C-alpha cells in the first residue's frame, strides 16, 4: 500500500 | 468607507490600491465577451448569477461597466479602460486588472491569462464591493497542479470534478490521472476502459477545458511491457491505441510512468519514451509535452557520490530533451528540496526538472491527515524546475488545505511565506469555523513514519516550545504557575475547538476528520491530567497525583491503540514526557  | 483588498490566492505579482473602492450597481454593462476567451465569459457569468447582478440589452452609463478580452483581441474600449496597464508585456497566463471610477477592465496575455484575472475578480468582490486597483500578475512555474498518483482508494468521480473547479478557481493548471490502484492505469494497463468510464472520462476532460487545466491522462505500463520483437511492437501498439481513445475525447497532455517496478532497463524505457513522442504527440501537433518519471525518482535513487547511478545515466543520455522528466527531491517523502538539489538533478539531464512532490499524500501512514503547508521548498526553484505538482490524500476533501498553499508557491514563488499562506488557506475555505480549525489542523502537519519517510511543518511549534519551558524550569526548581495557567488554557481550547468542529463541519469535511479530532480531544485531556500531576507532585499531594496519573495513563491508551495518529511529538509525547 506504499513505496518500499 | 473605504473597501480593503480580501484575501486573494495565489498572491498577485503586482497590486497598487489606487483608489477608496466603489459597490458594483443591480446591473452591469458587459464589454468584449463576443470575442473574449469563451470560458472566461462563462466563469465570469456563473458569479454573477450567483451574486444576483444582471447583465444590461443596451448600454446604461449610470451602470458599472465591465471590460474583458485578450491583448490580441481588437477591443480599444479595452485599452482606453487599463490606464496605461498592459498584459502585452507579460509572460503566457498572465493578466492585467485595473478597477477604478466605476470601471473594471481584464485584459489576459491569452485566454488562459483572461480566465485568471476573472478568478482574481471573483476574489476581490464582498458583497457588491470591490477595491480599486491595479494589478498586472503572471505564474513563476507555467505548469502548476495535481498528480493523484496515490496508493489506495482513488477519488470518487465526484471528488475529481470538484477537484477541478477548485483548481481553476486558484490558477493551478494541470491535473495528472494516474493513480496507483486503477486497474485500466496499471495492474492491467492494455484494457480498454469500459463504456460507462469513458463516459466519466469525457466529463472529467470537459470540466478541465471548462477551468483551464490541462488534463494529463497517465498510463504506468512498467510492471510486464514487453520491449523486443514482435511483443514489443504490439505492446507499444498497446499504448497507442489507449492514448489514441482519450486523445479521441479530448486529451492533449499526456503521461508515461516507470516508477516502482522491477524491470530496471533504462535504455528502452527511453526507447519506448521518445517513439511515443515522436509517432504521437509530435505527430498530433497540438499535444503538450510527454511527462514521465524515472524508476529512480528520487536522488539517494539516482545520485551516488555525486555522480548519477547506471539507470539514471543511461536514462537521461536517452530521452529527448522535450520530455518533462519527474523527481520527488533528495527523498521519495524528505524535508526539502533545497536549491543544490534541483540544480544538481537538473544538471544531469541537462533541462528545467518537474517536482513530483509528496505531501500531502498519506498513503504510508493512513492513520494521520496532512493539513500543513508547502514547506522547505526552497523559494528559488524556478531556477531549474519548469514543471511542479503535489501527490494529494485519498480524502480529496482536507487535501485542499495544502494544495490551497501550492498555488501561492509555485504562482509567486518568492513571495511565499508558508505560515501566512498556511493560516489564508484555512480562512478562504473555513470561513466561520477558521480559527477552530487552525487549532486543530495546527497539530496535524508534520508526518513521519519513523523509517524513510519524513517531511512537513513541525506540529504545534509554539505549543512545543512552551512544553519545554515548563520541564527546564521545573528541574531547575524556578517558578512556573504563571505558564502552568497558561498552558491549561491551550489544552482546554484544544478540547473546546474540536468539539465545535464535530458540532458544525459540513460533512464533506467532517467525515474525512472526525476520528482525528475525537483523537485530539483524548490527548487534550491526557495533557491536562499531566499538568494536574506537575501540580499535586508539587504540592506533594500523593491522592491527587495518582488520581491524575491514571487519567492521563487512560487518555495515553486510548491514543497508542487508535487508528487514528496526530501530534506525536507534541500533544501526545507530553503525556508520555510526564510518566
Ligand atoms: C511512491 O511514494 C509515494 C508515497 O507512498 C506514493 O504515493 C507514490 O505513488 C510512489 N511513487 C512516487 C513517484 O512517489
Amino acid at each position: 500500500p506504499s513505496t518500499a | 468607507n473605504q473597501v480593503l483588498v480580501p484575501n486573494l490566492n495565489p498572491t498577485p505579482e503586482n497590486l497598487e490600491v489606487v483608489g477608496d473602492g466603489f459597490k458594483i450597481t443591480s446591473s452591469i454593462n458587459l464589454v468584449g465577451e463576443e470575442e473574449a476567451d469563451e470560458n472566461a465569459v462563462n466563469a465570469l457569468r456563473e458569479f454573477l448569477t450567483a451574486n444576483n447582478i444582471e447583465i444590461n440589452s443596451e448600454n446604461d452609463p449610470n451602470s458599472t461597466t465591465l471590460i474583458i478580452g485578450e491583448v490580441d483581441d481588437d477591443i480599444p474600449e479595452l485599452d482606453e479602460a487599463l490606464n496605461g496597464t498592459t498584459a502585452e508585456n507579460l509572460k503566457e497566463e498572465g493578466y492585467a486588472l485595473v478597477s477604478n471610477d466605476g470601471k473594471i477592465a481584464i485584459e489576459g496575455k491569452d485566454g488562459d491569462g483572461t480566465f485568471y484575472g476573472v478568478q482574481t475578480f471573483k476574489q476581490l468582490v464582498k458583497e457588491s464591493n470591490i477595491p480599486e486597483v491595479n494589478i498586472t500578475d503572471y505564474p513563476t512555474v507555467s505548469a502548476r497542479g495535481i498528480v493523484e498518483g496515490f496508493y489506495g482508494t482513488p477519488w470518487t468521480h465526484q471528488d475529481r470534478l470538484d477537484q477541478i473547479k477548485f483548481y481553476g478557481e486558484n490558477k493551478l493548471n494541470t491535473y495528472i490521472y494516474a493513480p496507483k490502484d486503477d486497474p485500466y492505469h496499471r495492474e492491467k494497463w492494455r484494457e480498454p476502459y469500459p463504456e460507462s468510464e469513458m463516459q466519466r472520462m469525457q466529463e472529467l476532460i470537459n470540466a478541465s477545458a471548462e477551468n483551464k487545466v490541462d488534463f494529463v491522462f497517465g498510463i504506468s505500463p512498467g510492471i510486464d511491457i514487453r520491449f523486443d520483437g514482435d511483443a514489443g511492437e504490439e505492446d507499444f501498439n498497446h499504448l497507442i491505441t489507449k492514448a489514441e481513445s482519450l486523445y479521441d475525447m479530448g486529451v492533449r497532455s499526456f503521461a508515461i510512468y516507470w516508477d516502482n517496478i522491477q524491470d530496471k532497463s533504462a535504455a528502452k524505457h527511453a526507447q519506448v519514451l521518445n517513439r511515443f513522442n515522436e509517432e504521437f504527440v509530435k505527430a498530433k501537433g497540438d499535444v503538450k509535452p510527454l511527462i514521465t518519471v524515472p524508476t529512480e525518482y528520487d536522488t539517494g535513487a539516482m545520485v551516488s557520490n555525486g555522480q548519477p547511478r547506471a539507470y539514471t545515466r543511461i536514462f537521461a543520455e536517452t530521452v529527448d530533451p522535450s520530455i518533462e522528466v519527474m523527481w520527488t527531491g533528495p527523498g521519495v517523502v524528505t524535508n526539502e528540496i533545497p536549491l543544490s538539489d534541483a540544480q544538481l538533478i537538473s544538471g544531469i539531464y541537462d533541462r528545467n526538472m518537474a517536482v513530483w512532490w509528496n505531501y500531502p499524500v498519506t498513503d504510508y501512514f493512513k492513520g494521520k491527515l496532512a493539513l500543513g503547508p508547502m514547506h522547505g521548498l526552497d523559494k528559488g526553484l524556478n531556477q531549474y524546475v519548469d514543471f511542479f505538482t503535489v501527490n494529494p490524500m485519498e480524502h480529496a476533501e482536507l487535501s485542499k488545505i495544502s494544495i490551497h498553499t501550492a498555488a501561492d508557491y509555485s504562482w509567486n514563488m518568492d513571495n511565499y511565506d508558508y505560515d501566512k499562506a498556511w493560516n489564508r488557506a484555512i480562512d478562504m475555505l473555513y470561513g466561520d469555523l477558521a480559527e477552530d480549525m487552525k487549532v486543530f489542523a495546527n497539530h496535524s502537519t508534520r508526518m513521519d513514519n519513523k523509517t524513510w519517510a519524513k517531511s512537513g511543518r513541525e506540529d504545534a511549534p509554539e505549543l512545543r516550545a512552551k512544553m519545554d519551558e515548563l520541564w527546564n524550569k521545573l528541574s531547575s526548581k524556578e517558578d512556573a504557575s504563571a505558564l502552568i495557567e497558561e498552558l491549561y488554557g491551550e489544552f482546554a481550547r484544544m478540547e473546546e475547538a474540536c468539539n465545535n468542529l464535530k458540532a458544525n463541519l459540513p460533512e464533506v469535511a467532517l467525515e474525512e476528520c472526525s476520528r482525528q479530532l475525537d483523537e485530539l480531544i483524548t490527548l487534550a485531556q491526557g495533557d491536562k491530567a499531566s499538568l494536574d500531576m506537575i501540580v499535586a507532585q508539587l504540592n506533594e499531594d500523593t491522592e491527587a497525583y495518582e488520581s491524575a496519573k491514571e487519567i492521563a495513563q487512560n487518555k495515553l491508551n486510548t491514543a497508542l491503540s487508535s487508528f487514528a495518529v496526530i501530534s506525536e511529538k507534541v500533544a501526545q509525547s507530553f503525556i508520555q514526557e510526564a510518566l
